[PDB]
This record gives structure tokens, C-alpha cells and sequence, in this order.
RNA sequence: GUCUACGGCCAUACCACCCUGAACGCGCCCGAUCUCGUCUGAUCUCGGAAGCUAAGCAGGGUCGGGCCUGGUUAGUACUUGGAUGGGAGACCGCCUGGGAAUACCGGGUGCUGUAGGCUU
RNA sequence: GUCUCCGUAGUGUAGCGGUUAUCACGUUCGCCUAACACGCGAAAGGUCCUCGGUUCGAAACCGGGCGGAAACACCA
RNA sequence: ACAGUGCCAGGUGGGGAGUUUGACUGGGGCGGUACACCUGUCAAACGGUAACGCAGGUGUCCUAAGGCGAGCUCAGGGAGGACAGAAACCUCCCGUGGAGCAGAAGGGCAAAAGCUCGCUUGAUCUUGAUUUUCAGUACGAAUACAGACCGUGAAAGCGGGGCCUCACGAUCCUUCUGACCUUUUGGGUUUUAAGCAGGAGGUGUCAGAAAAGUUACCACAGGGAUAACUGGCUUGUGGCGGCCAAGCGUUCAUAGCGACGUCGCUUUUUGAUCCUUCGAUGUCGGCUCUUCCUAUCAUUGUGAAGCAGAAUUCACCAAGCG
RNA sequence: UUAAUUAAAACAAAGCAUCGCGAAGGCCCGCGGCGGGUGUUGACGCGAUGUGAUUUCUGCCCAGUGCUCUGAAUGUCAAAGUGAAGAAAUUCAAUGAAGCGCGGGUAAACGGCGGGAGUAACUAUGACUCUCUUAAGGUAGCCAAAUGCCUCGUCAUCUAA
RNA sequence: AGUAGCUGGUUCCCUCCAAAGUUUCCCUCAGGAUAGCUGGCGCUCUCCGCAGUUUUAUCCGGUAAAGCGAAUGAUUAGAGGUCUUGGGGCCGAAACGAUCUCAACCUAUUCUCAAACUUUAAAUGGGUAAGAAGCCCGGCUCGCUGGUGUGGAGCCGGGCGUGGAAUGCGAGUGCCUAGUGGGCCACUUUUGGUAAGCAGAACUGGCGCUGCGGGAUGAACCGAACGCCGGGUUAAGGCGCC
């Protein structure tokens, strides 16, 4: 059906989203980019372990479907349905064109929308999973998985942030101490020593 | 048959094989161009320069 | 190929800056432009009249004719291997005295005067400018301390 | 397109804006003694067929509307030619533009 | 210290709320004969001077939003010129110069021209 | 594939920018006949294929979708 | 007095004559118009910049939707008010424009460039200069002025079309307008005719021939600038092969298979391109004959099976011989 | 019958059927005429076509395109001629030959000869019914035929295949 | 001796200079006209002017990058309010009474994006200026503008040379003019395409027109460009033997 994957492997052209001048593209194979236990408290995952790119290329929505469900079941047989929150960092918005033969040869050329790729960076992150600090091996294995799913190098390292939030891990209680952050569920909402008063006695009182 | 269809390739090359000069300058510019009305009254004032020429 | 309309690619080069849009403040029709003045043409898409050629903005020129309301600038263009000097009429909304000649004016002013001074007091002064020098010699003090040890720090994988 | 039937332009003869009778212009039948229709007789006639070309490929829908002008002082009654831009539908002293009325 | 008329730059001047305003002002305010205009003297126009800073307006406030300006981001991203540099590539490193922008942190919160007032 | 064209009650079909969306058949009710049929008097029933746009107003006009029917695909 | 003939006039007239039967173009034809224009992008922060590149528009519309002045402020939302509801009209409040400005888009615009009134014809007459495409030619469109006549406003001013970027047309001919105009041939008068200036009638292949086919009966000058074989690059498609392992295999991922994904190889498929060959490389298939490859069907020697035997299946060295 | 790549199913043929013409004619030649061929002819003839022995048959369509027939009843219609205005050139009007338009005939003239839906008591069919539709809507025959893409159609026979 | 925008050919030597395959118009696409590129003839001066360069000032810009807890557009996940609307229920005599619950809604957050988005915003780049045609004085003319002998322009006389950044270099100017108007390749940027020794662009440099050392071999790669020679030394590349 669809052509292979090295086909467009390589980020050659400007990014095609899809838009008014771009009409007829066919929906994205990954349609769910979290799954696990989202609704965790940010503090019952401390852990995050990241799958990091390191090749520029386009990566196609297929192989985002597939290497999501291939991280999950190994996440679920190991951890348990509520033991794990998976996010999917790609969004396939790149669009990618094809010029369908069976003849006009190489006359009005342009092609039509034929599936959708993410267009990944050396060093960003593709997907993250954050789960308890018991299950460190478990993380490592599920995205060392994944990473037979795409093409090119990855590396799976294990962030030093607590979760999904943006605060250094081994900093983090104490700024919940001294309400510096406040849980918001996922992650955390930042107080900065700023705006109106009445909001710091809200939190202090 | 198809043939190229345009190029500014060798052009740069071309005119500079004799400088590209930038336009002459004299110190007297024609007074082509200023407005009609402020030139009928300078035609006025150099036509009675010699009426003051025995005050100066 | 692409149209020849006159407008075409102005998109950013003709709008009005972020926030500084509506009314045109009126000292841009109180400054005085004279005969023989240097001017930088700089459309301005709030006044559709008189409007410079796309080609001519961000050039600079000289006013050669002054009318109720627009200037005659004379401006250099480049069309291939040549240098036209073209006669351009634009409405003064979208021209602005040049600081170019300035520093040269300033400094016009400062020679003619220290040309003068030095003159009566029978001495020499340089009016020249010149190039930055290389720096002279000079000792740099220590003040009884270790300059700071640097070393390159170890990579460190932060992703 | 509607234009008034009348009008206050200039006039050349009166050197003075004047009340005009707007009309519609009208080409005039083509004179036989005219030098160029009198020479296209002398060439059309013998053998030889046709000797001047004949257009074909039109291509324009519409014409430029010319208005007729016309002093209305008695003494003067001096006319002119004024072009408008094309139009497809062109009327004389129409009804005028009525604003905030329902259209049945 | 500060206001009025007309301004220049056009948020450091805006927006929200709160406090305070001496004198002169500027207003709110009272009327419709006249001028003028409305369904309506509400607005516009006109004639006034009983009352009031309640509001506008002015000054001040807010771990205020915005705005302005610095720091950090960062010699990072990007980039001019160079190599018979690496790599299957994708790309990457170095040499020679230039060098950003968020989040985050701090500070500031109209200046001023002409003419005329008030303010021992 | 290019190009042309078409979707309107249950069926086949009209609709000359403002229709109570037309016609026939069909369905329903009442008459007639012992009864049926014909025949006479009445009635209901349109997602106007779908989205969006111009318009005072669109089933119509204008683009994009969902189906459908045509004519072309030659020189080797 | 007609047949008839001579000469004119109208019709008919592929029986016959001459001629034409666009261009671009991933060969040509079919298809499209990238042929004259305009917007955004491409386009690599001056300008310029190509493809049958991408997304669109144009051949019109307007007596006001032109000009001036005044007064107002829009989309949307919140809260209220008989009939009144999601939606009628009235009120208050917020409202940077999220509306509108003929149309495509982009820019521009808030006591306005928007909406509503009032008065109007600067959409008039006229000589030059300039800008844009550019060869610094024409057209078209546009920009500052200058001379008149007007409109509007209290006035400063604004206006010689549409807020800006598009909305269009040479020579020859014809037609209309202008002057107490020139000429109309030996002189004069008068008709006519020709001139001079300015509009219009149109060339859309849009710097502007007047134009249908077929050729397999075909012709000539050429072209490898250009198609139909081979060969060459490429490998989408075809063919063949790995990697991961959800599952299948009663159990058991991998004896044998293998999804979702992903990495390759090859040129025994078809494409794409047009580099060689058009002063010619004989164009399918079969017959014959030799050789070569292995991606092994058989046979030799082996490993593994969900290999008891027999039969079969997977794999290895392997193209000697069939 | 294509001399010198095609001998054939192609041409011819008898048979059949249309068409023009009674001589000042039909058809044709010729620059030209009291010119010429048919024609030393006369409708059982000459001239122009199509089909192609015999046998059986030759359906429907005159809307299209052709051919043909009637015509001042009557739109357009050249030259000439008639009249009026004017100094005249010129202008205008009236009048209106064929031919076109108008109306008939004609297919052994060129040619043409549909679509959808429901329906019989198992299912399939659908004699039957409704509808839209054109100038007729392919009749009698015949067929994967030298004519049928799909297609190496389906059944049978012929073969071991 | 028909015409041929088409094919083929076009005859001695040396010396000097030396291209174009691009712009616009053309029933123009195998061809012309046109500008550009070339050559020739000079001439006007010189022993101030100029520049494919920097420096110093001064403007222009909307690409790279970045942003989306900023406008437009696209997009993931939780959380807090919620009656201002709906879906499920659920006690009911039943109501906006109660009870929840999931949606939408709003509020701060959060993941991910743009050739036809953007508040920001480079590098490289594009104008201009860097004096005698300047600077400063006194006066005269005007029909232009005007409260003003104002304003602006022009003209006349006069005084000022430390020639007002670096570097390099002699400049200017006029006629006549051929061939060309099929290009192709490489670094970087870049459009279409799966890609192509594919089609199409920008910049510069090349091949074409060009030999020579090296890359065994080769249009373009690397080095370096050429009168006929001797000596020396190199480049890129090399030094088992060839
Ligand atoms: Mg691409
Ligand atoms: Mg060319
Ligand atoms: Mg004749
Ligand atoms: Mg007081
Ligand atoms: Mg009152
Ligand atoms: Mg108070
Ligand atoms: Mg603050
Ligand atoms: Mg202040
Ligand atoms: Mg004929
Ligand atoms: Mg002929
Ligand atoms: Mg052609
Ligand atoms: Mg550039
Ligand atoms: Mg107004
Ligand atoms: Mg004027
Ligand atoms: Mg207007
Ligand atoms: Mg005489
Ligand atoms: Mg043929
Ligand atoms: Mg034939
Ligand atoms: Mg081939
Ligand atoms: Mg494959
Ligand atoms: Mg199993
Ligand atoms: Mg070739
Ligand atoms: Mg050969
Ligand atoms: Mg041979
Ligand atoms: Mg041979
Ligand atoms: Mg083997
Ligand atoms: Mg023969
Ligand atoms: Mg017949
Ligand atoms: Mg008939
Ligand atoms: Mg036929
Ligand atoms: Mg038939
Ligand atoms: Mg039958
Ligand atoms: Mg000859
Ligand atoms: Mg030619
Ligand atoms: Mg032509
Ligand atoms: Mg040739
Ligand atoms: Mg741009
Ligand atoms: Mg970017
Ligand atoms: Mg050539
Ligand atoms: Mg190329
Ligand atoms: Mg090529
Ligand atoms: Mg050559
Ligand atoms: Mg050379
Ligand atoms: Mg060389
Ligand atoms: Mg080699
Ligand atoms: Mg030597
Ligand atoms: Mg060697
Ligand atoms: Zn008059």
C-alpha cells in the first residue's frame, strides 16, 4: 500500500502541513499520544526515561503507532495498566506527497498527500515514559524495544527531571516544601514571587 | 524540444569586464524636471540681474 | 514566471511596524526638505499617494524638487551593468532626512574650528581620521592573586 | 452602469462649466466617398477575390461607451465625445440608488 | 508643588481597582428666551451660576496585568570564509570571523515646548 | 487517468433567484359493486446527495467532498 | 419578335484553381494555457530570479461603490424588557477592529479609508516632466507639478475617478467631435473630397497574418535538439532477503510461520529519463548451438524438525551432471 | 485484375430495383461556330446509379441532410427601369427574376432504428404493469460468425490432453 | 544558377586582443531584431579622478534561528471552577428541591508545529557620506512665497588649502564593429520527483575556448594556467618493484 519507509527518510522538504493549501490529507495512523495511567499525581512518577533522537530524519506516523504499542504492552506486562504513564513527544504533522503511476511521465509532476512524518531534531526527545523508581530496568527495556520500530540511531536515557515536569528531580520536594510548586495534577504549577499578594495568602494561609 | 528558460548565470561576469561605472556628475544640473512655477520666477530673477548691477 | 505587478513582494516591506499603526504624527510633514538635501526613502503603507517604487526603498538620494506636498529625489539604481540616476517624485511621508553626512558635517564644523584654534596659537593638530591602531603596550596588574584555573568541563548528556 | 442625462462639465467653446444633454454615441453610416471606401471599390472590383483581410478571431464582449455632450446654451449647441470605461449593461438616466428599503 | 489652552514624541503615558485633592482652573451642574438640533435641550447649540468634588481630571498606592529597559538563556542556536576533515549515509566536528530569541530573574512606570494662571 | 455530465416524495420525472417544490404512477380515507376491478370525492407524504461561500433571499449560483453514467487512451 | 446570340447583374457551382490548416509542450497527438495581466509563496532578510512549481484571481462592477463636508462606530459578547422562542424590536455595559471597505489575496484604515445624511460632477478642458515593465522603446497603469474652469467646506484644505497592488489594444481603414482653420492645382462662388487635433469601432496567438481536413499512394531538407530496440543512471513498481517479536503453532514467540513496524539486495518485471545511434546497429516468437550465474528442483556429503518407519519440511558446502 | 512482393472473399456478370429524357430533349465534349458524341439512334431506346445467379424475404423512420414539387398568396432579393428632393454630383422612396425562407412528396436517397422501476403461492425468470422518452425505438432473420471488448464466453461433441 | 530560417564544404605564415549561449520583441522555439559580451580606429587630458576591497558614520531588510504559558492557523494531556447549557441516572407529589455523575464551557497549566503564521531576530548583504562642486562672509534680482527687508531660489564680490579614513591604480570620452543568442559541470543554498549521469533556479568558480603535474584510466576533481632554453626550489601528490 504504502511505500517503504526509506522512501522519505530524509527531512528534503520544507514542512507541508496540513492547511488550506494542502487539502485531502488522509488522517495520521497514531491517534492517541498518552496512555497508562495519566491522571497520576506528579509525584507517584518520579522516574522519566526519554528515547532521544540522534538523526535528523522524518519519522512516519506507522512507525509512532507501532513503537507506542510496542513500549505499552512490554510497559503493561512488566508494570501493570496503572503502574506507567506512556507520552508519545512526535506529532506527525509533515506531510508527504506521491506521484502515482500505472502516461504524462514527468509533466505536472506534483504529488498528491500520501501519509503524514514527524520531523525529529538530533537530541529530541520521541517518547517518554514516567513511572515508579523501582521500575528504572523496565523503562530501559520498553524503549529499547520501541527503538526496532524506527529507522536510524536512538538512545534511551533516563532524564534527571522529576516526571514530566521540568524541575531537577533531586531539588524537587523541597520546592513543594516551600510551595514553590503546586501539584496540578500531571505535573506541577511554578509560584514566583510575584503578582498580587492575596495569592500568597491564599497559599500560605 | 525543451531548452533552459532563464539564467543571470556569467552575468555578473559580463559587466564587470568593463566596470560597472556609476552615473557622471557635473557641478551644473540640468533644471529639467522643477516645478514650472518656481522656475517662470527664476527665469525672472536672472532676467533683471542687471537692473542692481551698479549697486553691487 | 512571476507577475510584474508594481506592489508585488511588499508584504512586509510596505505594512506598518507591530503597535505603530493608525495616525501618521504630524512632524513628519513639519520637517523642512531643501534643495540639495540627502534623504533615505522608506515606504510608508499608510499613504497610498506618492508611494516609492519597492526598488527604491531603503535607498538614499538627493532632493532636487520640492513641491506642495512630495520632493524630487535623485536616486541611484542599478539595472544590470549600469548605474541610472533616477528622478523619482515621493510624497514626503516616506522619506526622512539622512544622519549619513552628519558625523561628516560635525566633523566639517570641528576641523574648520580646531584649524583655527591651533592656527593663532601656532601649533599642529591632527584632523585626519585614522584607522584603530594595534593597542599600545601596557601592564595589567595582578593585585596579589592567582589568575582563575580554567578547565573544559566533562560532557555531560543533557537530553 | 447608469449615468444622468444631464451634466455640468466643461465646455470648450464657452471656456465655462455648462449644463449638457448627456446621449448615448452612434456610429454614423459609412459614407461610399470616403477615399478609403472609394480605393477599396477599385480594388475589390475585377478578379482577384478578396484583397484586404477580413477579421475573424473577435474577442472583446463589450465596447467603450461614448457620451454625446452638448451645450445647452442656445448660442453655443458646441457637442463632445467623453469614453467611459467598458460595460456590459449601459442605461441612460436609470432609477436612482434608493438606501434602507425592502426589496420585494 | 501644580493646573489650563495648544502641542511634540505617542503605554515608562495603557487597563483594573483603592486613597487623597489647598487655591486658581477644568468640570460636574441649573435652564431653553434667543442661535442651533433632536422621538427626547440626553447629545449638539445657546443663556447661566444655586450646589458638589460624587464622577471626569490630577497626584499617590497594588510582592497588580501590560508596557519600557537590563540580566540569564549564551558565546548557546544560527552563520561568512577553509580543508584530499570524519561518516555508507543522515549529518557532525574543527579552523577563521559575526553572533540571536523564549521560558526564568531584576529594575522603571511619562518626558517635554509655547502662552496664561494658582500656590509666602 | 483526462474531459463532459447527473443526483428532487415510495418509482420515473419537471422546476423562466422570491413555487403552499410540478406531472403521472403509487399509498391512505370515503363513495360505487354482493364483492373485486374500473370509476367518483378527499388526504398525507420531499434530509431538493453532503459541507462551505456569494446573495436581502439559493434546491438553483459558485468551489470541496459521497456515489453514478458517458466519450477518449493514438504512431510505433 | 420568342428560341437564340452579344454584354451587364443576382443565384448556384470541390466539376475545377490557388492557398491555409498557431505556439508552448519531460516525443508528438489528446489534455491544459504556465500565450496578456494581478495577489501570496517559492525566493536563500535590497531589488531581480526558472519548471505543464504551489494556492488563487482577471476580461467585469459602480450617478455612486466618484468628490467634499458633518455626524456617528463596527464583529462578537454579557445583562435586562409584553406577546418574543436559538433567532424580530428597545435599553445599558464590555469591545484594537476579532467588522466593513464591489471582487482574488496581501497591505492600509476607528471623531476613518467603515455606516448614515446633505450638496454635488476633479470620471471635465490643457502642455510638459516622472515612475513602473524596460531596450531604460510602445502600450497600459500610476506619481508629483503647472495652466483654466468648477464642486465642496465656516475654513485650512481636499478632489482632475474607485484607499493601494489587476481590470486591457499599433499602423492602414471607417465613424463622431473642433476651428469665421488649410488645401480641393488657371481664377472665383458653392456642394463634395482631402488635411490638422481629439475620442470610438480590434486585433484575448492580447507589440496586433485573413484560413478546415486526410494520406497506409505519399514526397523533400533535416533532426539522435526528438519518440519507437539494446545499452547506461534510478529502482517507485516487480522479484528476492534480513532485523524486532504481538501472535499462530493444544502447551511453547523463532521446529515451521509471523502482524504492526523497519533495513537491504537485484536488474530475468514494468516504469521514469532521453546520454549514444535517424548519410539506418534488420524490429516478436520458435528452431538450432555454446557458454555462463545461483536466488538449488533432482543427485553427492551434511545440520534441524511439531525427524518412530515411510513420506515430507527448514538450513549448509555445492552449478559436477541432468 | 495490381507487367516486376497481393489471383483473392476484390472487379465484372446475368438477375433485380430506382433515376432523367418525346428531340428547341436527356446525358456529355469543345477556346470558338448553322460546332461535336450517344445518333445509320427514338422509351422493348439512350443516358445515370445501386444491389449482385436461383430460392425465401426485403420490417419501422421524411425529424436531420439531400433530391423533388406549388407559387405573387408572399418575408428577403442585384442590375436595369419608374418617381421625388437638390444647382448637380448624390440622396431617398416605390416596384420585387431566380435563389433562399414558407408548405407538400420521397429511404431498392445519404442514413437511422432507447432508458428505468415493480410484478406469477419455494427460488430464478418475469408473459403483465407504471414511468421518462424520441423521426422510428432493430421487425423477420442470424451470431463469440471474416462482425462479441470482457473472452481461452457457457453447455455438448471431437482428443489422453 | 527557382527558394531553402536546413545538411555539407569554404584554400598561405607569423604577431596582438579575444567572446556568447543571457535581457526584451517577433505565427518567436533549428531563425531573426535588440541590449550585453568582443575587436578596431582614435581622440581629450594627466604623470585630480577611480575601485567586484576594507575602515568610520548612517540608514534598508523579515531569511536562518526562535515563539506559540504572544495575534492567525494546527494540536496532546491532565487539573481547578461550573450552572450559563446538555447526556446518564437517582428520592420523588416535584419544582432551579436533593443527589450525584460525563460532557461541553471558563480559568490557570502542559506536549507538539507552520513555504503561502508571528511579538523577536542574526550572519552574509543593499544604499549613502567621508570637503574646494566644500566652509564662511557682504551685497544685488525675482513676476515666486509673505504680518515682517519674511521665505526660497538665482547671481555677484571676497576670505579660507593640515586636498580632511586605509589600501591600490593614470583616467576620461566618441565612432565603427564581428561572433554569439543549443550550453554543461562543481562547493554552498534550492523547487519538482522514490530517485536518476533526471527536470528547474541563486552565488561564485570552472569546462566549453586549455595545454601542463597529480587523481592508473577520464571535459569539469586537486595543484597550477603555457614564448624557446640552462640551473635551483616547490605545489597537489608521492618514495617495495613496475
Ligand atoms: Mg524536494
Ligand atoms: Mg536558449
Ligand atoms: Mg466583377
Ligand atoms: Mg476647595
Ligand atoms: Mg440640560
Ligand atoms: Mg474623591
Ligand atoms: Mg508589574
Ligand atoms: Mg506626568
Ligand atoms: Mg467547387
Ligand atoms: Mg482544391
Ligand atoms: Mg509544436
Ligand atoms: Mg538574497
Ligand atoms: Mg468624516
Ligand atoms: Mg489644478
Ligand atoms: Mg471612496
Ligand atoms: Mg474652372
Ligand atoms: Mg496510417
Ligand atoms: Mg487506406
Ligand atoms: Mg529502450
Ligand atoms: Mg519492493
Ligand atoms: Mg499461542
Ligand atoms: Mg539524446
Ligand atoms: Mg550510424
Ligand atoms: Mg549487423
Ligand atoms: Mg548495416
Ligand atoms: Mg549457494
Ligand atoms: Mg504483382
Ligand atoms: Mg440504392
Ligand atoms: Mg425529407
Ligand atoms: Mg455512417
Ligand atoms: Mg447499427
Ligand atoms: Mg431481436
Ligand atoms: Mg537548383
Ligand atoms: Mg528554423
Ligand atoms: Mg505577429
Ligand atoms: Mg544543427
Ligand atoms: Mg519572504
Ligand atoms: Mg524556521
Ligand atoms: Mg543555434
Ligand atoms: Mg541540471
Ligand atoms: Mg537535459
Ligand atoms: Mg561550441
Ligand atoms: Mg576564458
Ligand atoms: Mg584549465
Ligand atoms: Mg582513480
Ligand atoms: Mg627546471
Ligand atoms: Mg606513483
Ligand atoms: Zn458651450
Amino acid at each position: 500500500g504504502r511505500r517503504p519507509a526509506r522512501c522519505y527518510r530524509y527531512c528534503k522538504n520544507k514542512p507541508y502541513p496540513k492547511s488550506r493549501f494542502c487539502r485531502g490529507v488522509p488522517d495520521a495512523k497514531i491517534r492517541i499520544f498518552d496512555l497508562g495511567r495519566k491522571k497520576a499525581k506528579v509525584d507517584e512518577f518520579p522516574l522519566c526515561g526519554h528515547m532521544v533522537s540522534d538523526e535528523y530524519e522524518q519519522l512516519s506516523s506507522e512507525a509512532l503507532e507501532a513503537a507506542r504499542i510496542c513500549a505499552n504492552k512490554y510497559m503493561v506486562k512488566s508494570c501493570g495498566k496503572d503502574g506507567f504513564h506512556i507520552r508519545v513527544r512526535l506529532h506527525p504533522f509533515h506531510v508527504i506527497r506521491i506521484n502515482k503511476m500505472l502516461q504524462t511521465g514527468m509533466r505536472g509532476a506534483f504529488g498528491k498527500p500520501q501519509g503524514t512524518v514527524a520531523r525529529v531534531h538530533i537530541g529530541q526527545v520521541i517518547m517518554s515514559i514516567r513511572t515508579k523508581l523501582q521500575n528504572k530496568e523496565h523503562v530501559v527495556e520498553a524503549l529499547r524495544r520501541a527503538k526496532f520500530k524506527f529507522p536510524g540511531r536512538q538512545k534511551i536515557h533516563i532524564s534527571k527531571k522529576w516526571g514530566f515536569t521540568k524541575f531537577n528531580a533531586d531539588e524537587f520536594e523541597d520546592m513543594v516544601a516551600e510551595k514553590r510548586l503546586i501539584p496540578d495534577g500531571c505535573g506541577v504549577k511554578y509560584i514566583p514571587n510575584r503578582g498580587p499578594l492575596d495569592k500568597w495568602r491564599a497559599l500560605h494561609s | 524540444a525543451k531548452s533552459k528558460n532563464h539564467t543571470t548565470h556569467n552575468q555578473s561576469r559580463k559587466w564587470h569586464r568593463n566596470g560597472i561605472k556609476k552615473p557622471r556628475s557635473q557641478r551644473y544640473e540640468s533644471l529639467k524636471g522643477v516645478d514650472p512655477k518656481f522656475l517662470r520666477n527664476m527665469r525672472f530673477a536672472k532676467k533683471h540681474n542687471k537692473k542692481g548691477l551698479k549697486k553691487m | 514566471t512571476n507577475t510584474k505587478g508594481k506592489r508585488r513582494g511588499t508584504r512586509y516591506m510596505f505594512s506598518r511596524p507591530f503597535r505603530k499603526h493608525g495616525v501618521v504624527p504630524l512632524a513628519t510633514y513639519m520637517r523642512i526638505y531643501k534643495k540639495g538635501d540627502i534623504v533615505d526613502i522608506k515606504g510608508m503603507g499608510t499613504v497610498q499617494k506618492g508611494m516609492p517604487h519597492k526598488c527604491y526603498h531603503g535607498k538614499t538620494g538627493r532632493v532636487y524638487n520640492v513641491t506642495q506636498h512630495a520632493v524630487g529625489i535623485v536616486v541611484n539604481k542599478q539595472v544590470k551593468g549600469k548605474i541610472l540616476a533616477k528622478r523619482i517624485n515621493v510624497r514626503i511621508e516616506h522619506i526622512k532626512h539622512s544622519k549619513s553626512r552628519d558625523s561628516f558635517l560635525k566633523r566639517v564644523k570641528e576641523n574648520d574650528q580646531k584649524k583655527k584654534e591651533a592656527k593663532e596659537k601656532g601649533t599642529w593638530v591632527q584632523l585626519k581620521r585614522q584607522p584603530a591602531p594595534p593597542r599600545e603596550a601596557h601592564f595589567v596588574r595582578t593585585n596579589g592573586k592567582e589568575p582563575e584555573l580554567l578547565e573544559p568541563i566533562p560532557y555531560e548528556f543533557m537530553a | 452602469v447608469n449615468v444622468p442625462k444631464t451634466r455640468r462639465t466643461f465646455c470648450k467653446k464657452c471656456g465655462k462649466h455648462q449644463p449638457h444633454k448627456v446621449t448615448q454615441y452612434k456610429k454614423g453610416k459609412d459614407s461610399l466617398y470616403a477615399q478609403g471606401k472609394r480605393r477599396y471599390d477599385r480594388k475589390q472590383s475585377g478578379y482577384g477575390g478578396q484583397t484586404k483581410p477580413i477579421f475573424r478571431k473577435k474577442a472583446k464582449t463589450t465596447k467603450k461607451i461614448v457620451l454625446r455632450l452638448e451645450c445647452v446654451e442656445p448660442n453655443c449647441r458646441s457637442k463632445r465625445m467623453l469614453a467611459i470605461k467598458r460595460c456590459k449593461h449601459f442605461e441612460l438616466g436609470g432609477d436612482k440608488k434608493r438606501k434602507g428599503q425592502v426589496i420585494q
